[PDB]
């Protein structure tokens, strides 16, 4: 139904545990996205430290999306071409940690979370597919 | 049945997947016909590779198409590939998967015509590009972790979390052995000797490998050596002539911890480490301290470990715990973490599909590695 056919679609093969789609124009929303998990409780705030002017400081301090600590390994979400973001969750002792990938699109960011295993790689090319497609609709 | 190919400025080193070390090692040169026509000379062909190129030096002009570790000539590196597959490891290249490495911070074109070449050209069935570094990373069996990079050109820093690189903060640092080499030179010809030509370069890289040292304390050791032969070593050169080592054993080595005895105003290799770590997240600097990791030839120097260990103690917070490691085999170790990486089930779920490049091209590299 709507923008959870989205989800639904970027859900279906088995290979991701969270994915959603953000409005990160004036007011912050999300659009859809899994019930019950991470994604869904981003913050407008959160939202505009992935989008904000500084491009430095989460390398230090870190960045949470929904309250979930992350680590930010590649920034290109501003760069025409690649616009993603590469992170990993932060876990305590030995729980397991998770790939996540947000991409830009004109009036929308799109995150996806791997699950345990899952390779970056295949994250960031998944995540970025689905973001051209909404590109290339004006989205 | 998957191929492992690290691609060093000076030796390509080729393998299968799970052998436990290459199966070939051998110099990274692409020799060209040199004025000898055609026929009588010898070399009919106008490209030769390797050993073969090394053997033929005269009558061919030699050129290495890798320079710290950056892909310089593309005509020349797609031979050194040819070469690889066909003669080195006799195998067709359309039939196995392979893992090629890359430096830190290669740059985006390069990842590109890398990719491209696989493909078009060789026909690679699925292809990965990984940085060496990171490879060493799991050779020593960690996810986590700085690996400090040392080889003949170029030494780097690269903190690693979860076996993704971090490239925000990794640092180059443009002294490696062969700035020592010609440090080691240089001072030996102050001392008595004089060796300043190509063939007794290599003569002085030996003795470096063979005798040089990083001492613990840089100060006590030169009076040490001030106060005794305790220290000095004797040396059999190519002729006949014996010779003596003193001073100069660890003298060489100390410039990587004190880059002014180069001329060079850059931090040493022990502040280029620290600065790394300072880059990275707050919350794994305690991870990366206590799990730093030296590989490549110039950090194969006995006493190095100790040394960093010491010097990253200092720079460090106080209270943080220092490891340094240094794998025994940490001069092969990046070919190693590739036949790790390569060997596992898994490796299907990362690499890039022949297919995936005739749908997304060559850039589909940085969707893919990192
Ligand atoms: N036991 C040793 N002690 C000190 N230095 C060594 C030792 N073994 C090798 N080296 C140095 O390592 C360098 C060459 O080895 P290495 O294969 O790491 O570099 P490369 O891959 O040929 O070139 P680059 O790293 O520039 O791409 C030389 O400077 C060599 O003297
Ligand atoms: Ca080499
Ligand atoms: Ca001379
Ligand atoms: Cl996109």
């Amino acid at each position: 139904a709507g923008w959870n056919a989205y989800i639904d679609n970027l859900m279906a093969d088995g290979t991701c545990q969270d994915a959603a789609i953000v409005g990160y124009k004036d007011s912050p929303s999300v659009w859809a996205a899994v019930p019950g998990k991470t994604f869904v409780n981003i913050t407008p705030a959160e939202v505009g430290i992935l989008v904000g002017k500084d491009r430095s400081s989460f390398f230090v301090n870190g960045l949470t999306l929904g309250g979930q600590k992350c680590s930010v390994i590649r920034d290109s979400l501003l760069q025409d071409g690649e616009f993603t973001m590469d992170l990993r969750t932060k876990s305590t002792g030995g729980a397991p940690t998770f790939n996540i990938t947000v991409t830009m699109t004109a009036k929308t960011l799109v995150l996806l979370m791997g699950k345990e295993g899952v390779h970056g790689g295949m994250i960031n090319k998944k995540c970025y597919e689905m973001a051209s497609h909404l590109r290339r609709s004006q989205y | 049945a998957a191929l492992v190919v690290d691609n060093g400025s000076g030796m390509c080193k080729a393998g299968f997947a799970g052998d436990d070390a290459p199966r070939a090692v051998f110099p990274s040169i692409v020799g060209r016909p040199r004025h000898q026509g055609v026929m009588v000379g010898m070399g009919q062909k106008d490209s030769y590779v390797g050993d073969e190129a090394q053997s033929k030096r005269g009558i061919l002009t030699l050129k290495y198409p890798i320079e710290h570790g950056i892909v310089t000539n593309w005509d020349d590196m797609e031979k050194i590939w040819h070469h690889t597959f066909y003669n080195e490891l006799r195998v067709a290249p359309e039939e196995h998967p392979v893992l090629l490495t890359e430096a830190p911070l290669n740059p985006k074109a390069n990842r590109e015509k890398m990719t491209q070449i696989m493909f078009e050209t060789f026909n690679t069935p699925a292809m990965y590009v990984a940085i060496q570094a990171v490879l060493s990373l799991y050779a020593s069996g960690r996810t986590t972790g700085i690996v400090m990079d040392s080889g003949d050109g170029v030494t780097h820093t690269v903190p690693i979390y979860e076996g993704y690189a971090l490239p925000h903060a990794i640092l180059r640092l443009d002294l490696a052995g062969r700035d020592l080499t010609d440090y080691l030179m240089k001072i030996l010809t102050e001392r008595g000797y004089s060796f300043t030509t190509t063939a007794e370069r290599e003569i002085v890289r030996d003795i470096k490998e063979k005798l040089c040292y990083v001492a613990l304390d840089f100060e006590q050791e030169m009076a040490t050596a001030a106060s005794s032969s305790s220290l000095e070593k004797s040396y059999e050169l190519p002729d006949g002539q014996v010779i003596t080592i003193g001073n100069e054993r660890f003298r060489c080595p100390e410039a990587l911890f004190q880059p002014s005895f180069l001329g060079m105003e850059s931090c040493g290799i022990h502040e280029t480490t620290f600065n790394s770590i300072m880059k990275c997240d707050v919350d794994i600097r305690k991870d990366l301290y206590a799990n730093t990791v030296l590989s490549g030839g110039t950090t194969m120097y006995p006493g190095i470990a100790d040394r960093m260990q010491k010097e990253i103690t200092a720079l460090a917070p106080s209270t943080m715990k220092i490891k340094i490691i240094a794998p025994p085999e940490r001069k092969y170790s990046v070919w190693i973490g590739g036949s790790i990486l390569a060997s596992l089930s898994t490796f299907q779920q990362m690499w890039i599909s022949k297919q995936e490049y005739d749908e997304s091209g060559p850039s589909i590299v940085h969707r893919k590695c990192f």
